[PDB]
C-alpha cells in the first residue's frame, strides 16, 4: 500500500505545455504586427490540466514557468543572423498588456522581465500565488475566471537583415497545490 | 572538479533577479553616511500624512488654488450636499491626484482605512452645525439630510470645534481592492443649520478637506504607469 | 422518538436527526442571532413525471425575514445553512430521492434573473432547464454523489438533513451577488405508488441560517 | 496587514532600462565616430526612477548595472564574423572619458572594464556609492547635478570585413537605497 | 486495460411479493467505491481532443 | 433488530433467531469444516391449492458442494442440520404452517428415486404424492404435533428454525443408502390474501450441516 503517486502534489504538479508563442524578428521587409508573441496565462486551453483542475471547485498554487525556445530562418535564402535574444516579460495581474513592439511595458521597472540568450538552457521563472481571493476559483457562480497574468515576448536585436521565425514553447508546471471541494468530472466531449 | 549539472534558468537575466554581483570599485572607501533628518524607511509613512482634498475640478478652479475651497453660502436650504465624495482613492478624480493617490497608482491593490478631516476657515464668530455622513460600500449615496442622518454620521458643530476628523472602515469582500475598477463608500456633507454669523462678518466661508491613510493602511504588487 | 425542534418563533418537528450529513465535515463557525430561524420554503409535488428541482444559497432566502432584509441592507455576509428536507408520504408509495449540496453550482442549459429563481426554485429537464442527469454542466450524475449528499429512500427514510458550512473562497462576501452552495434534489428512482394513492407527494425545505453574520450596515 | 512592498527596497530596487548603447563594429569602409558608444550615469532621462526619486531629496544607493548585449549584421550582404568581444568600461566620477576608439582610457588601470563575449550571460558590476557627498542631491538651492560616472563602450575586435551594428541595454538596479525628506511628487506633465 | 477480475451478480431467490394493488415493478441501484486499502501508480493521462 | 448470519462464504438475513426450536432438546454434537456452511434450496411457490411440501436429509443436499461431494466420496457419516424456514410475506397475505422434522421419514402412497426426491423435494396431495393429513402413513395430522416442529403463523411471524441433531439407531452410518431427517412443511391454516396480492408467496429452506463428519475417504 502507498498513495504517494494519488496525491494532489504527484497528479497536479508535471510539466505540461499550455501554448506555443510565435515571433518573428524585426525583419524591415513587410512585417505585421507578430513581431511580438502576448498570452494571458488561463489553464482552460489544455484539457489536460483544465480536465484535472475541474475536479476541484477551489485551488492555489505556485506556477513554475519554463520556456523552451526554437528559431528558424525563413526564406531558403542564404540566411545568416547571430545569436538572438529574446525579453520574455510576465505582466502580473491589474497591469497593461504590451500594444507595440516599442511599447513602455517592455520597459517598466514593475514586469520582471527574462532575457533569454538563444541556444543556452531553458529560461524560467516561478510566478507565486496571484490571487486576490484566498483561492483560485474554476467555479464561481455570481456575478459583476481568475487573472493568473499575462506573457509577452519579443526579440530585442532590431534591424536584422533576415528574417527569422521562433516559437516560445511554455512548460507550465504548478507547484504546492492544494485542491478543496471536489467535483464530479467533466467529460472529455465539451473540452 | 565538483561535478555540477547546469539547469534551466542558467545564463538568464531575470530582472527580478537578486544575486551577488563583483563590484567595480573594490578598494574605493564609501563616504560614510549621516544622521540627516527625515528617512523614509517605507512609502506609507507619504500616504499617512494629511493631505489636502481638491474638492473642485471645474474648468476655472482647477489648477489652481480654488479648487481646494468649499464654499459655504446663504442660500436656499437646499438639502443637498455641499460636498459628496467618493471612496474611490484611486478611481476618483480628487482623491486621485492626493499623495495617498499617487502612492496608490504605484500599486495594484490596498487595503486599510481612511482618515478625513475637514477643516473649518471661517470666522471665530460664526456658528452652524454641518452633519458629515458616511455612506458605506454598496450604498447609493445620501440625497437628503434625512438619509444622511438616519446612517452614520458626525454632527459637527462650526462654533466649537473648528475641525472634524471621521475615520472610515475597512470593508471588502477580498482582503484587498484594486486601485481601477465597484463602489466603496460616500462622504458627505449638509447643512443641519445654515450657518449664523454676527454684523457685517461675510457669509461666505470655506471649508477644506484632507485625507490620509492610517496605520492599518498597507498596498501591494507594484504597478508603475508611467510613461510618455 | 419525535423532536420538535424550535428557532425562535417557529417550530419544526423532525421524526429524528439520525441521518444528518455535515457538508465536508465541517460544522458552521464564524470568523476566527434573530434572522438564524426556520425559514420554510413553498413545497413542490413529487409526480411520476418528476425531473428534479434545485434552489441556490442564500438566494431562496433573499425575501425572507431579516435574512433577507440583513442580506440586502448590508454588503458582505457568511451563513451557514441547515437544509432540512422532508418529504412526507405513506407506506404505499416508493421512490428515491437525491439531495445534493453543491458548491459553486454554476447551472447551465447565465443571466442573473436566470440564475436566481429565489423562492420557487428551478426544475430539470431530460433532454430555461437544465438537464436531470447533467446538473446542466455536462456532468454524469453517478459522480455527483461526491458531493454533500442524502439519499432519501421512501421505503426506510422520508427526510434528509445537511448541515452546510460557509463554502467560498473568501472569508466574508456579497450575497446579493455570488450565491455559494446550490440544492439539486433530483429522483434517482422514480415515483410509483399503489392503486389510487395520493398521485403527488409534498417536499418541502426548511433553511436555517447557522452563524449568519454580515458587514456593513447601510 | 504587511508593508514590506512599500518599502524603500522593494519601491526602488527594481531593474529598469535607463539607455540603450549602440555600436558599430571597426568596420574599414566608411564608418564615422560611431565606433564607440559613450553615456554619463543619470537618472534623469528615464521618467520612472526619476520620478520615484523626486519623491525624496537626498539619497544613498549602490547602483548594480547589468548590459545585455544584442547585435546583427546590418548588410544583407553574406554576413559573417566572428564572436565579437566587448568592452564594456566604467569609469568613475571625477575621470576623464573617451575622445577616440584608441584612446589611452581604454588601457587606463583606473577604469574597471568588462569584456563580455558576445553570446553569454549579460554582463554586470556593482558600482557602489561614488558620492562626495554623504548623500546624493537631488534638488540643491545654491549655486557654484551629482556625478555617478560614465559607462563608454567598443568592440574590441579591429579588422572586421562585415558591418555589425550592436545595442547594449543597462538595466540599472539600485540596491540598498536609503531615502530622506519626502516631497510632493511631479506630474508626469514635464518629463 | 488488457484478462478476468471477476462477477458481482444478483439473482432472485424470491420473486418479489408485494400486498395490494402496489406496484410490481420496482427499482434497486448500485454503488461503488474503493477501500481504504485502495492505491493506484504510474500516472496516464489519456486526455486529448 | 436484523441478525446477518453467516458461515464462511455464505451469509444468511433473520430477523431474529426468536423461535428456534432444537429437535429433542439436544444440540447437534461430535462423536463422544467447509462443508458445513448455508445451502438454501430453491423457493418453493404456496398458493392457496397448496397442500404440502417435503424434504429429505441428507438426500435433499446431496449435490450441494461439499456436503455432497463428502457425502459420496466416504461411505459413513454423521450429520445435524439447521433448517431455516424463511415465509417472507406480506402483511396482507394470511396463513400457517407447520414445519416439523421427522426421524426416519418413512413415506407411503417405496423405490429409492421415489422417496429421494433431492433439491427439489416431493409434495403432498389431499386424496407419487402421499396424503398431506396422513404424511403418507396412516396417521392423523393434529398428532404430527409429537414430532419437532415449529409454525409459522404469518400474522405473528414469517419464519421458523429447526436445529436437528443427528438421530439414528447408529452412531455413524451411510449417507447416500439411508436418510435420518425428514422435513414437512404443510399448511394448517390456507392461505389467503387480499384482493390483488401477489398471489403466491415463497417459502425458502436454508440448511445448515452442523457436526458434519466422515469416514473413510476414498
Amino acid at each position: 500500500r502507498s498513495r504517494s503517486e494519488s496525491s494532489i502534489e504527484s497528479f497536479f504538479a508535471r510539466g505540461a505545455c499550455v501554448t506555443i508563442m510565435t515571433v518573428d524578428n524585426p525583419a524591415s521587409t513587410t512585417n505585421k504586427d507578430k513581431l511580438f508573441a502576448v498570452w494571458k496565462i488561463t489553464y482552460k486551453d489544455t484539457v489536460q490540466l483544465r480536465r484535472k483542475l475541474e475536479f476541484f471547485t477551489y485551488s492555489r498554487f505556485d506556477m513554475e514557468l519554463t520556456f523552451v525556445v526554437t528559431a528558424n530562418f525563413t526564406e531558403t535564402n542564404n540566411g545568416h543572423a547571430l545569436n538572438q535574444v529574446y525579453q520574455i516579460m510576465y505582466v502580473p495581474p491589474g497591469a497593461p498588456v504590451p500594444e507595440k513592439w516599442d511599447d513602455y511595458t517592455w520597459q517598466t521597472s514593475s514586469n520582471p522581465s527574462i532575457f533569454y540568450t538563444y541556444g543556452t538552457a531553458p529560461a524560467r521563472i516561478s510566478v507565486p500565488y496571484v490571487g486576490i481571493s484566498n483561492a483560485y476559483s474554476h467555479f464561481y457562480d455570481g456575478f459583476s475566471l481568475n487573472d493568473f497574468g499575462i506573457l509577452a515576448v519579443r526579440v530585442v536585436n532590431d534591424h536584422n537583415p533576415t528574417k527569422v521565425t521562433s516559437k516560445i514553447r511554455v512548460y507550465l508546471k504548478p507547484k504546492h497545490i492544494r485542491v478543496w471541494c471536489p467535483r464530479p468530472p467533466r467529460a472529455v466531449a465539451y473540452y | 572538479g565538483l561535478p555540477v549539472m547546469n539547469t534551466p534558468g542558467s545564463n538568464q537575466y531575470l530582472t527580478a533577479d537578486n544575486f551577488q554581483s563583483p563590484c567595480a570599485l573594490p578598494e574605493f572607501d564609501v563616504t560614510p553616511p549621516i544622521d540627516i533628518p527625515g528617512e523614509v524607511k517605507n512609502m506609507m509613512e507619504l500616504a499617512e500624512i494629511d493631505t489636502m482634498i481638491p474638492f473642485d475640478l471645474s474648468a476655472t478652479k482647477k489648477n489652481t488654488m480654488e479648487m481646494y475651497r468649499v464654499r459655504l453660502s446663504d442660500k436656499p436650504h437646499t438639502d443637498d450636499p455641499i460636498l459628496c465624495l467618493s471612496l474611490s482613492p484611486a478611481s476618483d478624480p480628487r482623491l486621485s491626484h492626493t499623495m495617498l493617490g499617487e502612492i496608490l497608482n504605484y500599486y495594484t491593490h490596498w487595503a486599510g482605512s481612511l482618515k478625513f478631516t475637514f477643516l473649518f476657515c471661517g470666522s471665530m464668530m460664526a456658528t452652524g452645525k454641518l452633519l458629515v455622513s458616511y455612506a458605506p460600500p454598496g450604498a447609493d449615496p445620501p440625497k437628503k439630510r434625512k438619509e444622511a442622518m438616519l446612517g452614520t454620521h458626525v454632527i459637527w458643530d462650526i462654533g466649537l470645534q473648528s475641525s472634524c476628523t471621521m475615520v472610515v472602515p475597512w470593508i471588502s469582500n477580498t482582503t484587498y481592492r484594486q486601485t481601477i475598477d465597484t463602489e466603496g463608500g460616500y462622504i458627505s456633507v449638509f447643512y443641519q443649520t445654515r450657518i449664523v454669523v454676527p454684523l457685517s462678518t461675510p457669509r461666505e466661508m470655506d471649508i477644506l478637506g484632507f485625507v490620509s491613510a492610517c496605520n492599518d493602511f498597507s498596498v501591494r504588487l507594484l504597478r508603475d504607469t508611467t510613461h510618455i | 422518538r419525535v423532536l420538535q425542534l424550535t428557532l425562535g418563533n417557529s417550530t419544526i418537528t423532525t421524526q429524528e436527526a439520525a441521518n444528518s450529513v455535515v457538508a465536508y465535515g465541517r460544522w458552521p463557525e464564524y470568523l476566527r442571532v434573530a434572522a438564524c430561524r426556520f425559514y420554510t420554503l413553498d413545497t413542490v409535488s413529487w409526480t411520476k413525471e418528476s425531473r428534479g428541482w434545485w434552489w441556490k444559497l442564500p438566494d431562496a432566502l433573499r425575501d425572507m425575514g431579516l435574512f433577507g432584509q440583513n442580506m440586502y441592507y448590508h454588503y458582505l455576509g457568511r451563513s451557514g445553512y441547515t437544509v432540512h428536507v422532508q418529504c412526507n408520504a405513506s407506506k404505499f408509495h416508493q421512490g428515491a430521492l437525491g439531495v445534493f449540496a453543491v458548491p459553486e453550482m454554476c447551472l447551465a442549459g447565465t443571466s442573473y434573473q436566470n440564475a436566481n429563481p429565489g423562492e420557487k426554485g428551478g426544475t430539470f429537464t431530460g433532454t430555461f432547464c437544465p438537464v436531470d442527469y447533467l446538473l446542466g454542466n455536462g456532468t454524469l450524475l453517478g459522480n455527483a454523489f461526491v458531493f454533500p449528499h442524502q439519499i432519501i429512500n421512501l421505503r426506510t427514510n422520508n427526510c434528509a438533513t445537511l448541515v452546510l458550512p460557509y463554502v467560498n473562497s473568501l472569508s466574508i462576501d456579497s450575497m446579493v451577488k455570488h450565491n455559494n452552495w446550490g440544492i439539486a434534489i433530483l429522483p434517482l428512482a422514480p415515483l410509483n405508488f399503489a392503486s389510487e394513492s395520493s398521485p403527488e407527494i409534498p417536499i418541502t425545505l426548511t433553511i436555517a441560517p447557522m452563524c449568519c453574520e454580515f458587514n456593513g450596515l447601510r
